[PDB]
């Protein structure tokens, strides 16, 4: 994830390799992100169950 | 001079969409309208209404003819001619239907960014004030959509001889939707504000 | 066994030093109630999951639940994306819900159907059904 | 109550998936498309026409065009134009 | 694949294999009845071998 010029790159073996965006994080405020995803949702009590 | 977005208020008014600290059995009552590929199927039938209604009788009264006179030879009048209507109707509803069909598909989801919608319906229901992004657009931008507006021909001629001349005549509304919808974002950035 | 396991968790007891013999005790005997929030987080997932991706259920009477299957929605939101930028674009039809709890031997038939082959069956039926009628006048 | 969400419920109260209204896709998803996308040429589709197939969603739309009834008038026109042969 | 599959095919190639499964064997007996019950097993008998 760059922060100049912002983008979403992938690294392979030293290598740029193709990904795509479906459910792009929440990029915000400084040096975090959020993610949309449904798991991220429940992550802390599933985390909670154990 | 009043902060509105980052600020100890509407930062935490934003984490608690997701389940960074509290969560119910219901916070994905929001996730039912977070999800995308609803606005698609939404401008599909807001185009699919405006592309049946730009064509008169004259040009699809012709290919009845040209449709009749190309192998059949009427032997009743009216037996084999109104049963040969019936079935018509709905060979020329299904061909029209896999011709429209080639002629969607392929535009929607070259297109259509996903989540610039639940972006979107994730600050709607959370702040009301959504900011939004533009693009300048070099010719290199538009290049793609003007070569694949001639890549939604040959998706189109194979089925059906006037979804051509369909996506011909309405050639107007693509190049409409291909120049504003991809043109514009809703801003994920790090360090944006409203003021 | 009952010997062993006597023997097995010795009796050991608890004790520190204090320089007086002042000791006012009691007893925390304690469980968590892990199920009952298990069926929470069960019908969670289950309430998650039919609201991103809306996946379609087959309830029969007396409300039992049978095996789920997806909609015609999800079928769009997350196969049609694998479709249309990981696999060849612009010529495959999504599939309808209930074609594809169907079989796999029997949606050449539903396709079959949905072609015009079915109307061109019907067209050949007639149209030499008619040359056929008008042989007896 | 905000965007009132449809539910669909069986035979012995069994809740099913859940689906958006008539009322909430003019209200959150339209202003979206009249003043983020291009502007005043899309009409709301209905609300079961939102559960239906994206296939047969512009079959549902042929039958609201004018196609089905150039169709029925060619078939009756053509159909009427072979009665009066007859007689 | 299927439904492009069914789709680029016109009339004059099936309408052929009519007259020739047609002839190969049977004789016509009645054009309003033997025809039609001929035609109507013809149609399952080539859905189901394609």
């Amino acid at each position: 994830k760059k922060v100049r010029s912002e983008r979403l790159e992938a690294q392979l073996r030293g290598k740029h390799i193709r990904l795509y965006v479906a459910a792009e994080p929440l990029a915000y405020e400084r040096d975090k992100l959020l993610f949309t995803t449904p798991v991220a949702h429940l992550h802390e009590e599933i985390l909670r169950y154990d | 001079v009043i902060d509105i977005f980052p600020t100890g208020q509407t930062m935490s008014f934003l984490r608690l969409l997701h389940g960074f600290l509290g969560t119910c059995r219901g916070q994905s009552m929001h996730q039912v309208l977070r999800d995308p590929c609803v606005l698609r199927k939404q401008l599909l039938y807001g185009v699919c209404k405006t592309l049946f209604d730009t064509i008169t009788v004259r040009r699809v009264a012709e290919e009845w003819k040209l449709h009749a006179a190309l192998f059949p030879y009427r032997a009743l009048d009216e037996e084999d001619l109104e049963q040969y209507l019936l079935v018509w109707s709905a060979s020329l509803r299904q061909s029209v239907q896999t011709g429209v069909l080639g002629a969607l598909r392929d535009i929607l989801y070259q297109y259509a960014d996903n989540d610039d919608y639940g972006l979107y319906v994730d600050w709607c229901v959370t702040v009301g004030l959504v900011p939004l992004l533009d693009v300048k657009t070099k010719p290199s931008e538009a290049a793609e959509r003007a070569q694949f507006v001639r890549a939604a021909v040959q998706r189109a001629t194979e089925t059906h001889p006037l979804a051509q001349d369909l996506l011909q005549a309405n050639l107007a509304l693509l190049l409409q939707v291909a120049e504003r919808l991809g043109a514009v974002r809703v801003a994920n950035a790090p360090e944006v504000r409203v003021f | 066994a009952v010997r062993k396991a006597r023997d097995a968790a010795p009796f050991r007891p608890l004790a520190v030093e204090d320089n007086r013999l002042v000791a006012n005790s009691f007893f925390s005997q304690f469980v968590p109630g892990t199920e009952s929030l298990e069926r929470f987080l069960t019908q969670l997932w289950e309430n998650e999951y039919f609201r991103t991706f809306r996946l379609r259920r087959l309830v029969t009477h007396q409300g039992a639940e049978e095996a789920i299957v997806y909609s015609n929605y999800t079928v769009e939101r997350v196969t049609l994306p694998y479709l249309c930028h990981i696999l060849a674009l612009g010529t495959l039809d999504p599939v309808p819900e209930a074609y594809l709890q169907l079989s796999f031997g029997e949606i050449v038939a539903a396709a079959y159907d949905d072609s015009k082959f079915c109307r061109y069956v019907e067209l050949i039926c007639s149209r030499e059904k008619a040359r056929r009628r008008q042989m007896s006048r």
